[PDB]
């Protein structure tokens, strides 16, 4: 008898939750909610060009209610697979919400169910309910769900203004679908791309490097999934780092307010 | 330094915001001089659009020849000069250099905003036949000026059901006329003479030419950037639109559009 | 005939076709001795729209036409909403409109007289018609609901801008449900049903029984909330049982406006 009941009554903490929601629903069409006592992940393993995604949230930084059982006290936690688009035109409302309620429910089957209590000036206020269909995913599939392992990086590099990149690899993409990204430990970052009739690098320096030759470590990448990444951060992160791993893959690693976002970009072919 | 071509621009919106007025063709022909660039776009000898940056808008120009032409893709120049966004804020300026060695050599673009630097190098064509429409003042039969800024809203409702653009100058009533003729539906445009909007009229003859409409269709793009406008036809009915265009920096630019008759 | 319209009043008309222009393909306009009359219908004859702008709507209201004539034509709906397409370009650069007709004239005219002596003339082609009727009563039903449309406009926003369906229905102590209505079959791609739950105090009239319910056409009834929000004005849905139609209305004291919509059964 697995079971999952929330609720929040923060209004900060309401359109947090609403910005994350949008977020992901930029980075992938479907994706997985993982739900433990502690925490709430949002997870895209999409191997195709199989790049990874991997949210986490920390419960008690957004409800003032939590309540979960998983499918077993062994394995106490619940993995739902659902359409993101779903779940933030439900938040759509949230910014005059008094308190919102999240519970698995199965009234005509499963689904998420989110309760919007609108901010009244009366005793009865309006309510606006989304049953959000979700496909409960079983203990087997688990394995594939797993945040990816993250081997050393040739150079991790703090990631310039994001908004800046997203312009350049905005236009860099009506140019070409194909991208290369080198940097150092000089503080140097390049966004390369090269077509038979034209050619375009933007130079990013005075970056900085976390601590612990200056020749770059680089990567081919699909420039529409650098796009998709950066598009859905609205806004430039406190702490953002670019770890590369030469001819292998680009990883970002985003923490803003205590959420952390990693988001993975394998090589090309 | 070889440099057939060198420019400068503390603000490459004063190049990109003049190209973006001609741009509906993916290819333009670059022709410079001692007096500035000029970049052309022509739709299969019908309707040719270009733009004039006078040496005196940049802050470094220089041609090493009498004068050097080649045809680049602009569409990619275009992506280039707005490498940085498209919405620029008060203070934040994008710069630019430009250097085109000689025939056969790409042409180099240097941008840098806030320090990040983008360099790009596009591939140069050989030029091809570039149409002529010599629209001497001499041939001119009928000649008006608009107040842009009052026509843009009105252009852009114009019929393009219809498939053909009438427009009727006389100095008779109506004065200026602009007339569709689309799905069940005759429309007519009129613009007296004494109009606020009507700086100059200098109409001594009632001309009627007819046009097909999506080949004046890209004639909004510069429109809308320009301050005034004007319009004359001459003895073989082609079309003259001259485009007033004040950049960032008050300085003026001009943009000319050339369009046949429909027959 | 002869209508002349000034100030704000074009800017309105304008709404009211382009309100009209998301129910029915065809314009059917009747110059009325109480004033304009402006109607259309489904391309299923399941919708039916009317706008009547009362003579002193107008700055000049004419509705007989000099020869053997009484008005009653059709007109391509999107030929008369390409006139007044841009409801920016009306607001600023239009002052008047005059829509005009001729017992010789074969086209209808309509002419935006525009600032700094600038003049549009529309000349539109209709098909002479007869009068465009449709069956209902208001009065003879027996549920009604009445709130300001920007209440119900508030009601509608939770739902997708594309949603078809919708079912309106009251509840236990007076709460008035919106819910979102879909079709098809035990087949995946179930969709994420909505549901807005009212408090009764948001209406200005509410006489239904509750488990009463009626699932309706919402993109069609957007086009009267589009009308009524902007204008800030009551509505008022007066309904049967499934099957019937539902009757929305509002009234201006220069024009009066229904809806008549069809509900499933
Ligand atoms: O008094 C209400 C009664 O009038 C009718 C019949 O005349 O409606 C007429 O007037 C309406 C506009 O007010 C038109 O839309 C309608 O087509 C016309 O018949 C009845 O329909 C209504 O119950």
């Amino acid at each position: 008898h697995m079971k999952f009941r929330a609720k929040i009554v923060d209004g900060a903490c309401l359109n947090h939750f609403t910005r994350i929601s949008n977020m992901i629903a930029k980075l992938a069409k479907t994706c997985t909610l993982r739900i433990s006592p502690d925490k709430l992940n949002f997870i895209l393993c999409d191997k195709l060009g199989g790049v990874s995604m991997w949210c986490e949230l920390e419960q008690e930084n957004f409800f003032n209610e939590f309540q979960m059982e998983g499918v077993s006290a062994e394995n106490n936690e619940i993995y739902l697979e659902l359409t993101s688009e779903n779940l933030s035109r439900a938040l759509k409302t949230a910014q005059n919400a008094r308190a919102l309620k999240i519970k698995l429910t199965n009234k005509h089957f499963p689904c998420l169910t989110v309760s919007v209590e609108l901010l009244s000036m009366s005793s009865s206020s309006r309510i606006v309910t989304h049953d959000i269909p979700i496909k409960v995913i079983p203990r087997k599939l688990w394995k594939d769900l797993q945040e990816p392992v993250v081997p050393d990086p040739d150079v991790s590099i703090y990631l310039p203004v994001l908004k800046t990149m997203k312009s350049v690899v905005e236009k860099m993409k009506n140019i070409s679908n194909h991208l290369v990204i080198e940097a150092n430990l000089d503080g140097e970052l390049n966004l390369k791309i090269e077509t038979e009739l034209v050619c375009v690098t933007t130079h990013f320096k005075d970056l900085g490097n976390p601590p612990l030759v200056e020749h770059m470590a680089e990567v081919h990448i699909d420039i529409r999934k650098l796009l998709q990444f950066l598009a859905g951060q609205q806004v430039n992160p406190t702490k953002a780092l670019c770890n590369i791993v030469n001819n292998k893959m680009v990883h970002f690693d985003l923490l803003h307010e205590d959420v952390s976002l990693q988001y993975f970009i394998p090589a090309l072919s | 330094d070889q440099y057939s071509l060198v420019a400068s621009l503390d603000n490459v919106r004063n190049l990109s915001t003049i190209l973006k007025a001609i741009h509906f063709r993916e290819h333009a022909t670059c022709f410079a001089t001692k007096n500035g660039i000029k970049v052309t776009v022509e739709n299969a000898k019908c309707v040719q659009a270009n733009a004039f940056i006078q040496a005196g808008i940049f802050q470094e120009f220089k041609v090493q020849e009498e004068s050097v032409t080649f045809r680049i893709n602009l569409t990619v120049l275009l992506d280039c000069l707005s490498i940085f966004g498209s919405s620029p804020m008060p203070g934040t300026l994008t710069a630019l250099r430009m250097c085109y060695q000689g025939y056969g050599y790409p042409l180099m673009l240097f941008l840098e905003e806030g320090g990040v630097v983008t360099v790009c190098k596009i591939n140069t064509q050989e030029p091809e036949e570039t149409l002529d429409f010599d629209f001497c003042s001499t041939n001119v039969i009928n000649k008006i000026i608009l107040q842009s800024e009052g026509l843009r809203e009105a252009f852009s409702e114009l019929d393009m059901t219809s498939e053909v653009l009438q427009i009727t100058m006389s100095p008779d009533k109506p004065y200026f006329r602009l007339s569709t003729f689309g799905n069940a539906g005759s429309s007519h445009l009129d613009y007296p003479k004494d109009s606020d909007l009507m700086e100059a009229f200098h109409c001594n003859q009632t001309q009627v030419n007819r046009y097909k409409i999506s080949l004046l269709k890209p004639s909004t793009k510069a429109l809308v950037l320009s301050c005034k406008v004007s319009i004359r036809t001459d003895n073989r009915g082609f079309l003259s639109l001259q485009y007033m265009i004040r950049n960032e920096d008050g300085q003026i630019c001009f943009v000319e559009y050339y369009c046949c008759p429909d027959e | 005939m002869k209508c002349l319209v000034t100030g704000g009043n074009v800017k309105v008309l304008g709404k009211a076709v382009h309100s009209l222009s998301r129910i029915g393909d065809e314009l059917y306009l009747e110059p009325l001795e109480d004033g304009l009359s402006l109607r259309t219908v489904n391309s299923s004859r399941s919708a039916y729209a009317c706008f009547l702008f009362a003579p002193l709507f107008f700055q000049q209201y004419q509705a007989a036409t000099p020869g053997q004539d009484l008005l009653r034509c059709k007109i391509l709906m999107k030929s008369f909403l390409s006139v007044f397409r841009s409801l920016a370009m009306l607001e600023k650069t239009v002052e008047k409109c005059c829509i005009s007709l001729n017992g010789r004239s074969s086209r209808l005219v309509v002419q935006l007289h525009c600032k700094f002596g600038v003049r549009k003339t529309h000349n539109l082609s209709f098909q002479d018609c007869e009068s465009l009727q449709a069956v209902f009563d208001p009065a003879s039903c027996p549920h009604m609901l009445r709130a300001p449309a920007r209440v119900l406009g508030e009601a509608v926003l939770p739902f997708s801008p594309a949603l078809a369906e919708v079912t309106l229905g009251i509840g236990r102590g007076r709460r008035v449900i919106l819910r979102s209505y879909h079709e098809e079959a035990d087949s995946t791609a179930k969709a994420m049903v909505t549901e807005m739950c009212l408090g009764e105090e948001d209406f200005q009239q509410l006489q239904a029984q509750e488990g009463v319910a009626i699932t309706f056409c919402l993109k069609e009834f957007r086009g009267l909330l589009s009308f009524a929000e902007s204008a800030n004005l009551n509505l008022s849905i007066h309904f049967d049982a499934p099957g019937r139609p539902a009757i929305f209305t509002i009234k201006d004291s220069l024009l009066d406006g229904h809806f008549v919509l069809a509900t499933l059964s």
